[PDB]
């Protein structure tokens, strides 16, 4: 019918809502409002820094779902607030919506690592939202002398794509060859273990050296060595047990939480991220806003973009049916992140997901999933990193479409 | 229990929206046999066909989700996959085919929706079928013993340049 549906937000989960909704039946004018002109990927970044990759690789317009009857203004939302079912932008605009979905992605904290600033970004890079941050970051690396050491500094708790930070490592150390295996790439984690750290571990000694210290990774765990609340242009990080890391290039991963739009709408809990009804992702504080994954909590499924999209589907489908006419059903989603770690290394964590039993609780279908067996045999890593650009060039054509 | 749609959506991240797999490994699972399907995935599921990563999406679903599933899959339309054959072999490509392979697959093994059984072929993804054959000649895959004796002794009577006029004729066929 004629519907407005606003969705805010125009990156994987909200393009992934937006047109799915759209194509679900093409009466609803669907408006997509996201401040800028370009989708910068961030899952496959590490492979632009890595030197693999061109930028230009993972930059993607809105042209495709706008061309697809989409409305997309570009224009940064300001408030948000229901009972007359409204949405503000910072320019003026009000959009009636008859219902939302917020997709914001995840704010950085910077503040928890005090040292670090908005401003200190373009010094030390958090590379955690693509773009021109992971720029930044290649030109230091380019920059860097041979000799000059890399440090990484995951937060922990919750954050978006586990593996990011230790194949962004591997990516790192894949470079740094470069330098001559003269080199090292440094990771003071906030963690006692990590996502698929064995097969990261099985895969750092068998190429960039690891048990051997002639090697150019080296782990540090966690609490102790989380990098807090100092780090300074003295090119220092102080770990929470005192240490000081001297390093030419320090890639500082903040704490993050739902992007900023969902704190000023009210969509945020306790924990600073977004309370959703499992089946339809309508959020459990205020009513007709739907929040998806990565501003959303969602059981056992990792803040990555795969479940972003999922998930988009499952709220596309669960507004769309719920919007203008009866009960939706039941849902499965699905999550894979993919790691490359080396042209011809590649690994990856699988799982399947069912509301498990009645009501919120999202669970993985036991028995299922996993991660690249450690004993995997050449041609499984061989074929995982083709596999992989497959499920790239997949997924970025179902999203923008 | 969710629809056959609902259970599909979350392949799109893979092997295309509807199946129809983008580059450049991925194979499109569009027009697929429902029969076909079933036994591949059930297959996948058990371990008997070596996955990189289908094992592990396979062993959630069971029986009844793969009829759904290629009840859906089995609608769509095949879109060949556009990539790059070599024309000098696109030929040779043909005759191999006839002499050898055409008394299963099909017309140029393309998805014929000719009712019931058919192994496409015909404008899937290079790569993948590559690594297709390594399955099958490294006994990784359950492989049909005339199937074999063809691929195995026959087309070997041209050896691997056999092949490869093989996989730049399937490609030519978009
Ligand atoms: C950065 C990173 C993340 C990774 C990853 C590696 C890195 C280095 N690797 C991944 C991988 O291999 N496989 C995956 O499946 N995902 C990976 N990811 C995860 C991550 O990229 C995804 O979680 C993420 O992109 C998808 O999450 P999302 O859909 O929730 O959000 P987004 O960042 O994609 O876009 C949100 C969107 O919202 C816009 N916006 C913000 N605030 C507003 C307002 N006020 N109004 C309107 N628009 C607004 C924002 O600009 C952004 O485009
Ligand atoms: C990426 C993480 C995948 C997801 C999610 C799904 N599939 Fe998949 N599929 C993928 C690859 C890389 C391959 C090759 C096999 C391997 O693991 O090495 C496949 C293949 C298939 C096939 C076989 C097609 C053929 O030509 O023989 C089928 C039947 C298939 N995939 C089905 C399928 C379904 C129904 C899924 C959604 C629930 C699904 N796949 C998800 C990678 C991935
Ligand atoms: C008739 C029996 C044959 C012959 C003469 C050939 N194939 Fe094909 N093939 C056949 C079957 C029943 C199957 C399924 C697997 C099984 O044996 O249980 C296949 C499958 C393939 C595939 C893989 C398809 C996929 O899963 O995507 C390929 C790539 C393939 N067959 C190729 C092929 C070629 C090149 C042949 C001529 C030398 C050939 N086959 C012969 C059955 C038969």
């Amino acid at each position: 019918a004629g519907r407005k549906v606003v969705v805010v937000g125009g990156g994987t989960g909200g393009a992934t809502a937006a047109k799915y909704i759209k194509l679900a039946d093409p009466s609803i004018e669907v408006t997509l409002i996201e401040p800028n002109t370009d989708y910068y990927t961030c899952y496959l970044s590490n492979e632009v820094i890595g030197g693999d990759r061109k930028l230009e690789s993972i930059k993607h317009g809105y042209d495709g779902l706008r061309a697809h009857g989409i409305q997309v203004v570009h224009d940064s939302a300001t408030g948000i607030d229901p009972d007359k079912k409204l949405v503000k932008t910072a320019g003026g605009a009000e959009f009636g919506y008859d219902r939302c979905v917020v997709a914001p992605g995840i704010e950085l904290i910077y503040d928890k690592i005090e040292g670090y600033s908005e401003e200190a970004a373009a010094k030390l890079p958090h590379a955690w939202k693509a773009g021109e941050q992971t720029a930044i970051l290649r030109k230091q690396l380019e920059d860097m002398a041979d000799g000059g050491t890399v440090v990484i500094a995951p937060p922990a708790a919750p954050f978006r794509c586990p593996p990011g930070p230790y194949e962004r490592a591997s990516q790192v150390a894949y470079y740094l060859k470069a330098h001559k295996p003269m080199s090292k790439v440094i990771i003071l984690d906030s963690s006692q273990t990590f996502s698929k750290q064995s097969q990261f571990s099985k895969g750092w000694e068998r190429l960039y050296g690891f048990g051997t210290e002639n090697a150019m990774i080296e782990w540090h765990p966690g609490p102790d060595s989380a990098v807090v609340k100092v780090d300074g242009g003295e090119m220092m990080v102080e770990t929470a047990f005192g240490d000081e890391f001297k390093a030419d290039v320090i890639n500082l991963i903040p704490p993050q939480r739902a992007g900023k739009i969902a704190q000023i709408a009210g969509l945020t809990n306790d924990a600073g991220w977004c309370p959703v009804d499992i089946k339809t992702f309508e959020s459990s504080i205020h009513k007709g806003i739907h929040v998806i994954g990565d501003a959303s909590i969602a059981n056992p499924m990792p803040k990555s973009g795969y479940s972003a999209n999922s998930q988009g589907k499952v709220a596309a489908a669960a507004v769309v049916v719920l919007l203008k006419g009866e009960e939706p059903g039941t849902p499965s989603y699905l999550n894979t992140c993919y790691s490359i770690l080396a042209p011809a290394y590649g690994i990856s964590v699988a799982a399947i997901y069912r509301p498990n039993a009645d009501g919120s609780a999202i669970e993985s279908v036991p028995d299922s999933g996993g991660v690249t067996p450690v004993d995997a045999p050449d041609w499984v890593l061989e074929r995982e990193v083709q596999y992989a650009y497959s499920w790239y060039n997949n997924i970025v054509h179902d999203t923008f479409g | 229990e969710p629809t056959a749609e609902m259970l599909t959506n979350n392949c799109a991240g893979c092997h295309g929206t509807h199946g129809n797999s983008v580059g450049p490994a991925s194979p499109s699972i569009a027009q697929m046999d429902p029969m076909v399907f079933v036994e591949v995935m059930e297959g996948f599921k058990s371990g008997e066909i070596a996955s990189t990563i289908m094992g592990r999406i396979a062993k959630g679903y069971s029986t009844a989700d793969f009829e759904k599933m290629a009840g859906y899959f089995k609608q769509q339309t095949y879109q060949p996959a556009k990539q790059s054959f070599d024309t000098a072999l696109a030929d040779t490509g043909a005759k191999l085919h006839d002499k050898y392979c055409e008394k299963c697959h099909v017309e140029g093994g393309k998805p014929l929706a000719d009712e019931e059984d058919y192994h496409i072929l015909a404008g899937q993804w290079t790569p993948y079928l590559q690594y297709a054959m390594s399955d099958f000649r490294e006994e990784r895959r359950p492989m049909e013993k005339k199937m074999a004796s063809k691929l195995r002794e026959l087309l070997k009577a041209e050896g691997d340049a056999g092949l490869d006029a093989l996989f730049a004729f399937y490609a030519s066929q978009q």
